[PDB]
DNA sequence: ATCAATATCCACCTGCAGATTCTACCAAAAGTGTATTTGGAAACTGCTCCATCAAAAGGCATGTTCAGCGGAATTCCGCTGAACATGCCTTTTGATGGAGCAGTTTCCAAATACACTTTTGGTAGAATCTGCAGGTGGATATTGAT
DNA sequence: ATCAATATCCACCTGCAGATTCTACCAAAAGTGTATTTGGAAACTGCTCCATCAAAAGGCATGTTCAGCGGAATTCCGCTGAACATGCCTTTTGATGGAGCAGTTTCCAAATACACTTTTGGTAGAATCTGCAGGTGGATATTGAT
């Protein structure tokens, strides 16, 4: 159950590097409920990149891969 | 002394805008990852910066769409947030239109 | 200047016989045709070039289709596929 | 000689299907399959829209399909909707949808 | 002395072209428009018709979607007439302004 | 009477657009507003053709180059070719 | 013996590009003069970044260009921002901005 | 493993000499030329099949670049171009 | 509820624009048969780095209290868009030179391919360097109560 | 506007990690130099199909009338921000085993490379054919007034 890990807190700080002032209360399940959308679609492409290698460790040109294909460029990690 | 609502919430804007760090727990992300992978495929290993290469398109990905949707609550002439927003901007967006 | 138009009318007679489709209705179709061999194609070639393989093989196509189409759409197209390549093989 | 396709049992070309991933340069060289493979997928989402398409046009009482009963076919599909999201089918004209809260209240 | 209430044929008309495919905006004009933006780009050009036509639909079928993503913002602040904060909120949103 | 051309994409063109999107109710507003972004809209995809044209060596816009330019512009078009 | 780079007065490696071009398999053939190009292209525009990189350095107290520097260069130019409108610079923030509806009193 | 690293680095000395740059830094920008490259270089691959060429040239490199960069880059990038190819041309 | 006015639906009719089906010419495919080359998988394995266990402590999440004020429901009015019928300028639709789009033939500058030679851009390892994170204090903003 | 509680600003400071910098090894590049091939500019030209012009045609501009929508003003409930107390779980510094990715040699199934023969999908010109789009008629529903 760890989509709990992302505390009210965090999910607050974030709103605000977004430049958001006020915050309903609704607001947290939301997001993440959106967060763990994002992530299934970048790990399911991600992942799918790892077994077409035969590999059984996801790298990060795995997950930069996948950033790319979703049209998410990622600069940083190798990709 | 007391601030009055809405003072600090602008100082952390500020405060926030100004850095770079993730905002997220490391080690929880790293279980929410853990558990969302496992359920995709059972046995995988993931290089830490595998991990960190997630989180920072993660949070990225969360900072913008709270623009939108900031941007939104406004178009309602509000100044909070509410799911309704989040969701007119994704239908925008084009992650469900 | 070569088209998909007469295959794409074999399987439209398979699959509603007494159907007709016009002119613009077809190059709809081929246009159609022509961007998913195009998506499809892409996306094996980088997956060979990340892989630093020199071959676009089934297994290539295979994992291409996975990342493109949405999940049913991608199960069939998968055994349609691997049925393809089967019956392909198993035949002199 | 027996073609490809009849071999892979498939009405699709996949003899151009091979020729035209060879000329695309996608990479340096193609294994036996793929075409067949690619071929027969291509086949498969063919059938797919003509099928959908095809019900479109018996649904408006016409036997000859148009870009019409290509969009309302696709529209209505999820798959192929987000499939060809970034698509536009010439003359396909937009699915009939009127937002609630703009029908006069009753 | 007959008439009908506002809205009435607005409804009436959504009706009738989320019904056609026609194009909705009149040929020549549009060409006219099209060959004068050309101009810019480089002189004594010509167009194909098919390619005129081309452009025709993707710029009705670019600003139908644009008009549609304008009246759902425009219901978000419980209105039922788009007015141009609408669309430009949405072409913010789409990322053509930002 | 003499008048412009995107004058010419005229506000009953507009609105008949604006239906089809499913608006009820038009701003006065909305009319120039729509001229200029179909403007923006134009000189973007044309600006790409026209430059896939001169490539060719061409002097004439051929629609399978207004289609390679709607596909830059990731807006895709189905039934011109391609 | 002078590199090509030399010879096409550049520091971006023509070499190393002509090769690249090869090995990416973007046609049946690449000519001489596309990498020698395509190189000079590329160091035009790193200058081109890195220059609006060091000011944002500068004007931060730093003499080591960071990631926060690259994004605050590359967001507050109309041109590089769009060249990279969807590309998200790891460890890079946002610009600061807040709407005026948020900010307190009048006037 | 390579990369643009003293590339960039040497220009970065040029432009702001007593400048450096941090390891993250020089990764990203490592990631900026990868990408344009593989842009760029992608742009001259369709364009050339689009001509039915098989050959890609300083010109169709230069078509893409118009293509992918906005106004003022796009402007400048071609004359560093065109600057590059004619002093490489008339070396030797 | 009661008509009156119009829009809308449907069953039928039929002319022709556009879809079908025939034929022959044919280069460009696409299949086949042989000789040669090679990509990449299997097998062995060196060595990076991922998982994981342990301990420590304090940065932060959790949960509660309390009330300031923002959201949203309601009333109200002025004004702006919708409907409409009046009348005309524009666009549209069908017909005719010519300008470029291509189809062809040529032949050279330029792009492989192959064999050496030599110069450079990684890097593994140990060493000295240096910018700035993070701690500190105190002088200057910013806030909010009165 | 004066005043006190707090946060913000910021130049000074030095331990530490991450950045610059030699030393040598180098095989992987990138370069220099014949031999062979050919992709495509370049000029010539026939045939579309594009631009232009004139008349069959169908929609837009315009003014007026008012109903109903958008937004200003008012109001009140309650939910969300700020502050505080408490304590735990993240993170941080290290260490260790072993998995599995990544380097290297070996060799065969499969792919490139012609060369030759067969067949097929596209184009062209001719004639035939038909699905359906508007045109009509009459019934029925919808809307708006009373």
């Amino acid at each position: 159950d760890n989509i709990q890990g992302i505390t009210k807190p965090a999910i607050r700080r974030l709103a605000r590097r977004g430049g958001a002032k006020r915050i309903s209360g609704l607001i947290y399940e939301e997001t993440r409920g959106v967060l763990k959308v994002f992530l299934e679609n970048v790990i399911r492409d991600a992942v799918t990149y790892t077994e077409h290698a035969k590999r059984k460790t996801v790298t990060a040109m795995d997950v930069v891969y996948a950033l790319k294909r979703q049209g998410r460029t990622l600069y940083g990690f190798g990709g | 002394h007391r601030y009055r609502p809405g003072t600090v919430a602008l100082r952390e804007i500020r405060r926030y805008q100004k850095s770079t760090e993730l905002l997220i727990r490391k080690l929880p992300f790293q279980r929410l990852v853990r558990e969302i992978a496992q359920d995709f495929k059972t046995d995988l290993r993931f290089q830490s910066s595998a991990v960190m290469a997630l989180q920072e398109a993660s949070e990225a990905y969360l900072v913008a769409l709270f623009e939108d949707t900031n941007l939104c609550a406004i178009h309602a002439k509000r100044v909070t947030i509410m799911p309704k927003d989040i969701q007119l901007a994704r239908r925008i967006r084009g992650e469900r239109a | 200047k070569e088209s998909y138009a007469i295959y794409v009318y074999k399987v439209l007679k398979q699959v509603h016989p007494d159907t007709g489709i016009s002119s613009k209705a077809m190059s709809i179709m081929n246009s159609f045709v022509n961007d998913v061999f195009e998506r499809i194609a892409g996306e094996a070639s980088r997956l060979a070039h990340y892989n630093k393989r020199s071959t676009i093989t089934s297994r290539e196509i295979q994992t291409a289709v996975r990342l493109l189409l949405p999940g049913e759409l991608a199960k069939h197209a998968v055994s349609e596929g691997t049925k393809a390549v089967t019956k392909y093989t198993s035949a002199k | 000689a027996k073609t490809r396709s009849s071999r892979a049992g498939l009405q699709f070309p996949v003899g151009r299907v091979h020729r035209l991933l060879r000329k695309g340069n996608y990479a340096e060289r193609v294994g036996a399959g793929a075409p067949v493979y690619l071929a027969a997928v291509l086949e498969y989402l063919t059938a797919e829209i003509l099928e959908l398409a095809g019900n479109a046009a018996r649904d408006n009482k016409k036997t000859r399909i148009i870009p019409r009963h290509l969009q309302l076919a696709v529209r209505n599909d999820e798959e192929l909707n987000k499939l060809l999201g970034r698509v536009t089918i010439a003359q396909g004209g937009v699915l009939p949808n009127i937002q609630s809260v703009l029908l006069p209240k009753k």
